[PDB]
């Protein structure tokens, strides 16, 4: 939820896409 | 609890980096075009609010898109000219983006400074638990 | 119920500790097995024939002989709650001083302990029941003091 | 003379207090200015120290009396 | 016993603060690895259950990163003062009870 | 609370009568001999305050030195006019 | 009795403490806008009486927003301003704020230091005999 | 009530107990040793 | 039951000066998962342990004293 | 569980000289025509690790 | 002779620390010589062997460097450090434990 | 083996050659 706070499952990976699929 | 003064200086500093991060990417993208699916880049700015805990932090509630319309450029030889030939190009205030990074800057120095006061003044606290 | 601290826990237990000498023995145990020692050597017609020393070595090893049961039964139940942390000091104090009580008024004696009772202005009563330290005490002494002579 | 007995419940009951309120504050919830802990951790102290000198004094008292000689 | 039942949460306490100090100290040693996940521990909770290894968590992301990686240096230095200074007020109570539990045998 | 009981207050009513008990138990050696022991002979003050240390309708005010010396020499007479008619 | 001193110096230290934490809270909203539910964010002061119960230690009354007037700026590109365009900003003064803030740690140090030295002549009366 | 108050109380109550302590043990010593004394 | 309950609590003392230096001789090694907050609270709680003795056994043995120096 | 800071702290430095070593390295021969054997000079960059034996310092896996 | 060794563990220990000090204080002046070789030795075997005449080993390097140079700087400050809190903890333990020895006797 | 550890044997001389023979 809010930035900071604790969770209990990581964030799904980042990525940056040029084009998209 | 005096020890809220530590929450309170890092929700400052996390927004203004935030502030800071949405000013250099507007930059980086002032002169740019056709973004990911062929849709115009357009400028965001952030919008600060307080926590109603009163007196409280400040936080970032979301990203909002410019509504200042985008400059419209005659250029047919785009494939994203409409049938007037004209591409969409972003939106960026340069001084605006110059005048935001020194805000940022300047807030987050004075934010820094009332925490190494307040450090100074808590290390200090301790001494009479003895 | 609650219960103090283990600081104050400490301080009353080094202060009964500095107690212990008057309170347990001579006013309590064998002060007529002194008594009746000094009684005997007097008899004998030789000062201090016997050493003084060994007379309470032996006044002492013969009170704790015959107090065994008594302080066996005391160290149960004061300590058997209290080494688990069971009980609180504040009945502890009156489950170690019941028996100690029961012990000490067979020994009294009936007019001692009415003579007290007029002096002190308690209810007497015709059953005798918890009969007040105040009283119970000088009883005891004094009818130890008594038998000691006799 | 249950009144020392009463002195000392209550200065055990001040300290426990002290003691208490400094565990609520480092559960890190809210209650605390870690200015309130640290004047009742004082003030217990004192009131500790002045227990334990009280009863020096009354065990002196009682050391001399005892070491009377009718 | 009781002796060490009257210091145990100030004990644990302290055990914990320092074991939430090295978490602190490794996830901001990481800052640049990519594909390293901030890690944090629930304090209170924590405490609580051992009053009653270490359980940690992965701690919610501020902003994205195209390598991956999720730690926030002005949160962590936060955290990290934070941590310092409750440790301190630990040993500080934890040495005044000490002291005059020392002092009670005079 | 931090408070008083008036410690001085207390001092010359709750041990006034123990001398004159005292006195009684010198002035008596034969019903208390020196076959009972001297230290035994010492707690016998203190054992009958438990019934007379606490409250008593005989109280009065202070003693040092000119008071005391009066008081003293008074009460002592007690003493040993009751031992030695026993 | 000189114990007393320990609840003056408290409510002193409870007083500064409220102080700087209102001081800083103003500096971190010094440009915040469009508090919640709309209202913009006005700056906070605090105002110290006196907890007599002849003379006595320092309380906190109340808070109050300060009067001075509220900033202005002209951006009709934003959906909070009004009928002329003007998005509103707090009146917050950050010299003002930086020295309420020197103030309240150098009155809080002094305190603290007050605190002690009576803690010391207290232990030495104790230690008397 | 003041700790100093209270702390020269305790030291006046010491005092006094000190001075009647010694006067009735000198007072008991030279009755005993007139008894002692044909 | 006394000699038995006194030299239960000597055991105890000692065994936990023994457990006090023995953590700290496995710290001083490098064996990891030893803490020196919790090497340093278990010797000051081993100290206080031995304060607590000594003072018993001085009061004890003056009371010993005390009463063993009389005349009967 | 208070003496690992130290050596994760040195670790970070550790790694941290090395890619600072690796970026001047970099900067000086930005400009190298040719190396020892003749083979044109190619960019370098480290590569860093978790040092966990869990989580623990930074460490550096090659270059 | 039961005192003298009770007191010699922690005494060799200190002496051990003391020795490493003065390695890495020679490697720390020598830092910017030529040829020179790091060196440190290994203090839990050293002590075994003590408490059951001291070999030292080359420190293993960490960057090239063309002068025949191969102490590092942070790694051996990290170390000295390390080993100054250490022989800092030994002094307390020991004094420490010399105190409780002494205050018996009174 | 690992940077910053013990070994019994010292490190081999380093050299920059200008050029391979």
């Amino acid at each position: 939820g809010v930035p900071g706070a604790l969770s209990n499952q990581p964030a799904p990976p980042n990525e940056a896409p040029i084009a998209t699929p | 609890a005096l020890l809220n003064i530590f929450d309170i200086a890092g929700s400052a500093l996390a927004a203004q980096s935030k502030r800071l991060n949405v000013a250099a990417s507007n930059l980086a993208n002032a002169d740019s075009v056709t973004g990911p699916d062929g849709q115009p880049y357009r400028a965001k700015q952030v919008v600060f609010q307080v926590d109603a805990a009163a007196t409280g932090g400040v936080k970032v509630a979301s990203v909002i898109e410019s509504q200042a319309p985008e400059k419209l450029v005659y250029e047919p030889g785009n494939p994203l000219a409409d049938a007037n030939g004209y591409v969409k190009m972003p939106n960026v205030d340069v001084v605006g983006e110059m005048v935001n990074t020194m805000s940022a800057s300047r807030s987050y120095q004075a934010n820094i400074e009332v925490l190494n006061t307040v450090k100074s003044m808590m290390l200090k606290t301790l001494t009479l638990g003895q | 119920g609650q219960s103090w601290s283990l600081s104050v826990q400490t301080l009353v237990f080094i202060t009964s500790l500095t107690f212990l000498p008057a309170i347990l023995l001579m006013m309590t145990s064998f002060t007529r097995i002194i008594i009746v020692f000094g009684l005997l050597r007097n008899a004998l017609g030789t000062p201090s024939a016997p050493p003084n020393q060994v007379l309470l070595g032996l006044a002492l090893f013969l009170t704790f002989f015959i107090m065994s049961p008594v302080i066996d039964k005391i160290y149960v139940d004061a300590y058997q709650p209290f080494s688990e942390q069971k009980i609180s000091m504040q009945e502890a104090l009156d489950k170690g001083a019941q028996p100690l009580r029961a012990f000490m008024l067979r020994q009294t004696r009936e007019a001692d302990l009415a003579l007290f009772a007029r002096l002190a202005n308690s209810g007497p009563l015709q059953g005798p029941e918890a009969v007040p330290m105040r009283i119970l005490l000088p009883a005891y002494v004094t009818s130890e003091l008594k038998t000691a002579f006799q | 003379a249950g009144q020392l007995h009463a002195a000392l419940d209550r200065i055990s009951d001040r300290q426990a207090a002290a003691r208490v309120q400094a565990e609520k504050f480092t559960l890190g919830e809210p209650g605390i200015a870690l200015n309130d802990v640290m004047a009742d951790m004082q003030k217990a102290s004192v009131s500790m120290q002045m227990g334990i000198q009280v009863r020096n004094k009354l065990v002196a008292a009682y050391q001399e009396v005892m070491s009377m000689q009718v | 016993d009781r002796l060490d039942a009257a210091l145990r949460f100030q004990q644990e306490a302290l055990n914990l603060r320092a074991q939430r100090q090295e978490i602190l100290a490794a996830n901001i040693a990481n800052a640049d690895t990519p594909g390293y996940q901030a890690r944090d521990i629930d304090f209170a909770s924590e405490l609580k259950k051992v009053m009653v290894a270490v359980d940690l968590l992965y701690r919610v992301p501020d902003q994205p990163s195209l390598d991956g990686n999720t730690v926030d240096m002005d949160r962590e230095r936060t955290q990290f003062a934070d941590n310092s200074l409750k440790y301190q007020m630990g040993l500080t109570v934890l040495g005044s009870q000490l002291k005059g539990m020392m002092n009670v045998l005079q | 609370q931090v408070t008083s009981e008036q410690w001085l207050y207390w001092l010359h009513l709750y041990f006034w009568p123990l001398l004159r008990v005292l006195a009684l138990i010198s002035t008596a050696p034969i019903l208390s001999e020196r076959a009972i022991p001297k230290r035994v002979k010492l707690g016998l003050g203190i054992m009958i305050t438990l019934v007379i240390a606490p409250s008593l309708p005989a109280n009065d005010t202070p003693l040092f030195s000119i008071a005391a010396l009066w008081l003293a020499m008074q009460q002592i007479l007690i003493g040993i006019a009751l031992g030695f008619t026993m």
